[PDB]
C-alpha cells in the first residue's frame, strides 16, 4: 500500500499540520505552487504517499482541512504553502467550539463532520491503495478534540481495514488558555484508546520545558514548539517518504510496535534539540534515550520500554549505529521488557532533514507514558471532584456519567501500564 | 528427465530466488534473454538442464519458476532486472497490500485473495511438464508472507498433487538483519501447518550466513545482496544433482531416501566449504582432506548449532569440481578416526558421495573467489533441533503476556492456533530428544 | 426568594444585578443544594468585583459547601489570581482542608498556579498538609516532575 490521508482539525492541528507539509514539502523539492523543482530522484520516489499528482507536473497534498472556527483556515492559507492544499479539502464552520469537547463532538462538530467525510471519501477513492490515515489535533480544545475524536470513530467505521495514527498535541498547565483542558484531553483520551493504532504523544508540558530549559528560550511561543513538533514528525514519516531499503507499510510498523492494542501511546524524541557542529554517532544515541529530549514529559526510567524504534538520518557508520544501540540496551538492560526480544530496532536514511547534517528520531512505546496519563488524571478528579464548569459540558447534552465513565477508563489505562511495567518472564 | 518447479513466496523467497536461477543461468550457459548456444537441440530437449527449463520454439530456455508475493515492490525488480526477459511474465504474481509480517494475513485474510490464481498459474507451468515430480519452495520464516502464505499454498499444492515431492529453502530468522519482532511467532506458525506438507526442509539461519560473510568474505556489515548470493551458491551445490548428471540426489524423491528417516525430522543440515573471499584469487587450493574436514566444522554450517552434541541419521557429500574419488574415500576414512562422529544405531553408517567434476561457478559481481574444489555435505543430525528450541523460547517469553496476539486474532486466526503450533514443536523436540538415544 | 436569582447573578458575572439584590434583602450568604454560596460561585467564575461585593456587605470568606470547600479553594482551583488576594486580605483560611484532605496549596499546585502558589506559600501555607493520601503539595510536584513547582514549594 502507498497512500496516507492526512487531516488537521481545529486550531493546534491545523497549525502544526501546516508545519508539516512546510517541512515535508521542503524535503521532496515542493515548491508552494506544487511544482517539484527538486534536486535528486530520490525526492520522487514516494512522493505519492503524501501528494497526489495533477496536471502539469503538479503535486496536491492529499490534507484535509477540518475547523468549527472559520479564522483558522484563513491563516492557514495565507501561510506559507496555503495555496498548495486543495480548495475543496477545506472544511470549516462559522461558530466555532469555545474550548469545549462537547460542542466539537455532539453539537457543531457533529453538524459538519459528514461534509469533511465526504472529502475523505473523495480522497480516499483515488487511492490506489490507501495506507490509512493520519490526523493531526491538540487534546486540550473542542474542535481537535472533540470533532476530532468523531471523525476518528466515524473514519474507523467506514475504513475499519486501514490504519489510523494520530499526533496528538497534549494540554499543560505551563502552555495554558483554560482550566477545563484536562476535561477534553481525558475525554478524548478513551476515544484514542479504542480507536486509533497509533498515537504521537505531543506533550506540551515537555515542548515546553526543552525550550525553556535545554533551549534557553525564556518566553516559548507556539512557533518555538512547533519547531520541535515539526522535527519530530519529519522524522516519524521519514521511513515511508524514503524509504530507502525498508519494506514496511503503516501496518507493518504497528504491528512490530504495539503488542498490546491499547497500549499504542508512543514518547517521541528527538536529536539535535534546536531552537530557530554535527552530532556523533554516540551523542545522537545518548540524546535520544534521554529524558530530556522526550517530546512527552515522562521519565523512561520509571518505567519499561515495551518497543523502540529509531530513524537515523544523515550520512553515518551503520555498524556504529548498530554498536551504539546494542550498547544502549547492554548497560540499561533492565529497562526494556526481556519478554519480547530483539525489541529495539533502528533504521538509516541517508537523506538528512533541512538544516541538519545528522539527526535521529526515537519512537518509544514505554510504560512509563503512564506519569503522562497521571498527571492529566489528576488536574481531571481535582476540577471534577469540584464539578467545576460541568454546565457547559452537561449543556450540550452530555451526562455526569459520561465524564464518571471517562475517568474510569483512563485510571483503566494508567493500571494497564502498571501491569505490564511490573511483569517478568 | 522429469521436471521440477522452483516457487518463491515472499521478498526473501523471491531475491533468494533471483540469485539463484542467475546462478543457474551461469552454470549452464544460459544468457539473460534465455538463449543457450550450447544447447544444439533448438526448441526442445530432454537434457539433464531440462528439468529446471523448458524451450521454446525460438531457442529460448525459460526457468520452471514462479514468483509470488503479497505485495509488489520485490517482483517489480524482477520484472525490470537484467533478468526480465527470463521468466515467464504471468509467472510473476504480485497483490498490492502484503501481510504486514502478519503470518494470519498472509495465510487467512490477504492470502486468500491471491491462492486461485497462484495455483492456476503453477497448473500452467504442471501442465507443460512430462513428468512433474514435485516443487522446491522458497521462503522466509519470519515475513507474513513467507510464513503464512507459504503455508497455504502448502496445504493446496498437498491436495492438487498428492503424489509430488515438495522441498523447502526456508530462511529461519536473525536479529541482527531483521526488523520483525514477532517472527518467533510466524516461524513456529508456519511449522505447524507446514510439517505434514513437507517432505524436507533446508533451513538457512540468516545469522549463520551473517557470520560467514563477515568472517570469511571480509564484509563488515553484510546486505542481502551479500547474504544471497552465498546462500544461492549453496543452494546451487544442493540442487545440482537434479540438473545434471550424476549418482546421487538425482531426483526428489532420492532426497527423502537419503536425507529423511522419517517424515517429520525431514530438517537436514547444510554445511559448505570453502568459502573465500574473491580478494584472495591467488589462494593456495585446498584439498579434498582440508574441504571435507571444513564440512565438520560449526563455521561453516548453514544452521548454527552444534552436530558434536547430537547424533547423525544421514551424511551426504556433494563435491564439485577437481575432486578424485579415491581422495573422497581416504578423507572419509581419516574424518571417521579423527572426529567423534555418532550416529544413531538404526541406519547405515556410510557417507553417500556424489561428484560433479565440472569447476564451481561464481557470479562476477560476487564476494567468493573461484576455487578449483568445492564440497556441500548434507546431514541429518539431532543437533538441529538446537534451532528450534532457540525459536520455541523466544516464541514462549512473547506468548506468556500474549504480545502481539491481537493482530493476528484480527486477521481470522484462532488464538487457539497458537498454543496448537506450540505443542506441535514442543513434539517435534521430543521426537529429535527420542532419536538422539 | 431572593436567593437562588442572587446566587445565579453571582455565578453569571451580573454586577448590577447582585447590586439589586442585595438591595432589596437578598440573603448573601444564601446556599445552593450542595451549599455552595454566592462567593463560592463569584470565586470559582473569576468575578472579581463581584468577590469585592460580596465580602463587603457581609459574606463569609471561610464558608464550606457539602465537600468541605471555600471560596479560597476553588479560587486557587481555577487560578484567579486577585480572588485569591482578596479573599486572603478579608481573612479566608489559608489552610481550609476539604473531604478530599486538599488545602488550597494543594489544587494550585496540581492545576500548575504558580503565581497563586507563591501567594499562598507567602500567607503560611501549609508545606507539612497531607492529602487523603499523605501527599504534600511538594509530594505531589515530585510526582509529577513539575520542576517549576517544586523549586517554588522550597522556600
Ligand atoms: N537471507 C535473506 N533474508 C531476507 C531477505 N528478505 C528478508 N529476509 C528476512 O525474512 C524475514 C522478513 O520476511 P520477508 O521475506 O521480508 O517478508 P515477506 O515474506 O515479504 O512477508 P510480508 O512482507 O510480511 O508480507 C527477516 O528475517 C528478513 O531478515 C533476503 O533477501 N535474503
Ligand atoms: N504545540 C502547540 N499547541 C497548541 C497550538 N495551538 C493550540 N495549542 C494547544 O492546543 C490546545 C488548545 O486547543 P486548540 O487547537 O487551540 O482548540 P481547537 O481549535 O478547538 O481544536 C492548548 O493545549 C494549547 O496549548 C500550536 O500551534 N502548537
Ligand atoms: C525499523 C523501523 C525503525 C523503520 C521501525 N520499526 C518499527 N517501527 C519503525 C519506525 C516507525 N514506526 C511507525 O509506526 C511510524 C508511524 C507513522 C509513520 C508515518 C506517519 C505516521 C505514523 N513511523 C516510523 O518511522
Ligand atoms: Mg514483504
Amino acid at each position: 500500500m502507498r497512500e496516507i490521508v492526512h487531516i488537521q482539525a481545529g486550531q493546534c492541528g491545523n497549525q502544526i499540520g501546516a508545519k508539516f507539509w512546510e517541512v515535508i514539502s521542503d524535503e521532496h523539492g515542493i515548491d508552494p505552487t506544487g511544482s517539484y523543482h527538486g534536486d535528486s530522484d530520490l525526492q520522487l520516489e514516494r512522493i505519492n504517499v503524501y501528494y497526489n499528482e495533477a496536471t502539469g507536473n503538479k503535486y496536491v497534498p492529499r490534507a484535509i482541512l477540518v475547523d468549527l472556527e472559520p479564522g483558522t483556515m484563513d491563516s492557514v492559507r495565507s501561510g506559507p504553502f496555503g495555496q498548495i492544499f486543495r480548495p475543496d479539502n477545506f472544511v470549516f464552520g462559522q461558530s466555532g467550539a469555545g474550548n469545549n469537547w462537547a460542542k466539537g463532538h455532539y453539537t457543531e462538530g457533529a453538524e459538519l463532520v459528514d461534509s469533511v467525510l465526504d472529502v475523505v471519501r473523495k480522497e480516499s477513492e483515488s487511492c490506489d491503495c490507501l495506507q490509512g490515515f493520519q490526523l493531526t489535533h491538540s487534546l486540550g480544545g473542542g474542535t481537535g478534540s472533540g470533532m476530532g475524536t468523531l471523525l476518528i470513530s466515524k473514519i474507523r467505521e467506514e475504513y475499519p481495514d486501514r490504519i489510523m495514527n494520530t499526533f496528538s498535541v497534549m494540554p499543560s498547565p505551563k502552555v495554558s488558555d483554560t482550566v477545563v483542558e484536562p476535561y477534553n484531553a481525558t475525554l478524548s483520551v478513551h476515544q484514542l484508546v479504542e480507536n486509533t493504532d497509533e498515537t504521537y504523544c505531543i506533550d506540551n508540558e515537555a515542548l515546553y520545558d526543552i525550550c525553556f530549559r535545554t533551549l534557553k528560550l525564556t518566553t516559548p511561543t507556539y512557533g518555538d514548539l512547533n519547531h520541535l513538533v515539526s522535527a519530530t514528525m519529519s522524522g516519524v514519516t521519514t521511513c515511508l517518504r524514503f524509504p530507502g531499503q525498508l519494506n514496511a507499510d503503516l501496518r507493518k510498523l504497528a504491528v512490530n510496535m504495539v503488542p498490546f492494542p491499547r497500549l499504542h501511546f508512543f514518547m517521541p524524541g528527538f536529536a539535535p534539540l534546536t531552537s530557530r557542529r554535527a552530532l556523533t554517532v554516540p551523542e545522537l544515541t545518548q540524546q535520544m534515550f534521554d529524558s530530556k529530549n522526550m517530546m512527552a514529559a515522562c521519565d523512561p526510567r520509571h518505567g519499561r520500554y515495551l518497543t523502540v524504534a529509531a530513524i537515523f538520518r544523515g550520512r553515518m557508520s551503520m555498524k556504529e549505529v548498530d554498536e551504539q544501540m546494542l550498547n544502549v540496551q547492554n548497560k540499561n538492560s533492565s529497562y526494556f521488557v526481556e519478554w519480547i526480544p530483539n525489541n529495539v530496532k533502528t533504521a538509516v536514511c541517508d537523506i538528512p532533514p533541512r538544516g541538519l547534517k545528522m539527526s535521529a528520531t526515537f519512537i518509544g512505546n514505554s510504560t512509563a507514558i503512564q506519569e503522562l496519563f497521571k498527571r492529566i488524571s489528576e488536574q481531571f478528579t481535582a476540577m471534577f471532584r469540584r464539578k467545576a464548569f460541568l454546565h457547559w459540558y452537561t449543556g450540550e447534552g452530555m451526562d455526569e456519567m459520561e465524564f464518571t465513565e471517562a475517568e474510569s477508563n483512563m485510571n483503566d489505562l494508567v493500571s494497564e501500564y502498571q501491569q505490564y511495567q511490573d511483569a517478568t518472564a | 528427465m522429469r521436471e521440477c518447479i522452483s516457487i518463491h513466496v515472499g521478498q526473501a523467497g523471491v531475491q533468494i530466488g533471483n540469485a539463484c536461477w542467475e546462478l543457474y543461468c551461469l552454470e549452464h550457459g544460459i544468457q539473460p534473454d534465455g538463449q543457450m548456444p550450447s544447447d544444439k537441440t533448438i526448441g526442445g530437449g530432454d537434457d539433464s538442464f531440462n528439468t529446471f527449463f523448458s524451450e521454446t520454439g525460438a531457442g529460448k530456455h525459460v526457468p520452471r519458476a514462479v514468483f509470488v508475493d503479497l505485495e509488489p515492490t520485490v517482483i517489480d525488480e524482477v520484472r525490470t532486472g537484467t533478468y526480465r526477459q527470463l521468466f515467464h511474465p504471468e509467472q510473476l504474481i504480485t497483490g498490492k497490500e502484503d501481510a504486514a509480517n502478519n503470518y494470519a494475513r498472509g495465510h487467512y485474510t490477504i492470502g486468500k485473495e491471491i491462492i486461485d490464481l497462484v495455483l492456476d498459474r503453477i497448473r500452467k507451468l504442471a501442465d507443460q511438464c512430462t513428468g512433474l515430480q514435485g516443487f522446491l519452495v522458497f521462503h522466509s520464516f519470519g515475513g507474513g508472507t513467507g510464513s503464512g502464505f507459504t503455508s497455504l499454498l502448502m496445504e493446496r499444492l498437498s491436495v492438487d498433487y498428492g503424489k509430488k515431492s515438495k522441498l523447502e529453502f526456508s530462511i529461519y530468522p536473525a536479529p541482527q538483519v531483521s526488523t520483525a519482532v514477532v517472527e518467533p511467532y510466524n516461524s513456529i506458525l508456519t511449522t505447524h501447518t507446514t510439517l505434514e506438507h513437507s517432505d524436507c526442509a533446508f533451513m538457512v539461519d540468516n545469522e549463520a550466513i551473517y557470520d560467514i560473510c563477515r568472517r570469511n568474505l571480509d564484509i563488515e556489515r553484510p546486505t542481502y545482496t551479500n547474504l544471497n548470493r552465498l546462500i544461492s551458491q549453496i543452494v546451487s551445490s544442493i540442487t545440482a544433482s537434479l540438473r545434471f548428471d550424476g549418482a546421487l540426489n538425482v531426483d526428489l524423491t532420492e532426497f527423502q531416501t537419503n536425507l529423511v528417516p522419517y517424515p517429520r525430522i525431514h530438517f537436514p543440515l547444510a554445511t559448505y566449504a570453502p568459502v573465500i573471499s574473491a580478494e584472495k584469487a591467488y589462494h593456495e587450493q585446498l584439498s579434498v582432506a582440508e574441504i571435507t574436514n571444513a564440512c565438520f566444522e560449526p563455521a561453516n554450517q548453514m544452521v548454527k548449532c552444534d552436530p558434536r552434541h547430537g547424533k547423525y541419521m544421514a551424511c551426504c557429500l556433494l563435491y564439485r569440481g577437481d575432486v578424485v574419488p579415491k581422495d573422497v574415500n581416504a578423507a572419509i576414512a581419516t574424518i571417521k578416526t579423527k572426529r567423534s562422529i555418532q550416529f544413531v544405531d538404526w541406519c547405515p553408517t556410510g557417507f553417500k558421495v556424489g561428484i560433479n567434476y565440472q569447476p564451481p561457478t561464481v557470479v562476477p559481481g560476487g564476494d567468493l573467489a573461484k576455487v578449483q574444489r568445492a564440497v556441500c555435505m548434507l546431514s541429518n543430525t539431532t543437533a538441529i533441533a538446537e534451532a528450534w528450541a532457540r525459536l520455541d523460547h523466544k516464541f514462549d517469553l512473547m506468548y506468556a503476556k500474549r504480545a502481539f496476539v491481537h493482530w493476528y486474532v484480527g486477521e481470522g486466526m484462532e488464538e487457539g492456533e497458537f498454543s496448537e503450533a506450540r505443542e506441535d514443536m514442543a513434539a517435534l523436540e521430543k521426537d529429535y530428544e527420542e532419536v538422539g538415544v | 426568594d431572593l436567593g437562588k436569582k442572587l446566587l445565579e447573578a453571582a455565578r453569571a458575572g451580573q454586577d448590577d444585578e447582585v447590586r439589586i439584590l442585595m438591595a432589596n434583602g437578598a440573603d448573601v450568604n444564601a446556599t445552593d443544594a450542595s451549599g455552595l454560596t454566592p462567593l463560592h460561585l463569584a470565586a470559582t467564575y473569576g468575578h472579581l468585583e463581584i468577590v469585592e461585593v460580596l465580602l463587603k456587605h457581609g459574606a463569609d470568606v471561610n464558608a464550606i459547601d457539602i465537600m468541605g470547600s471555600t471560596p479560597l479553594h476553588l479560587a486557587a482551583l481555577i487560578g484567579h489570581l486577585e480572588i485569591v488576594e482578596v479573599l486572603l486580605k478579608h481573612g479566608a483560611d489559608v489552610n481550609a482542608v476539604d473531604t478530599w484532605g486538599d488545602t488550597p496549596l494543594h489544587l494550585a499546585a496540581i492545576m500548575g498556579h504558580l503565581e497563586i502558589v507563591e501567594v499562598l506559600l507567602k500567607h503560611g501555607a501549609d508545606v507539612n498538609a497531607q492529602d487523603k493520601f499523605g501527599k504534600t503539595a511538594f509530594d505531589i510536584s515530585i510526582d509529577n516532575g513539575n520542576e517549576d513547582l517544586a523549586e517554588i514549594l522550597q522556600k
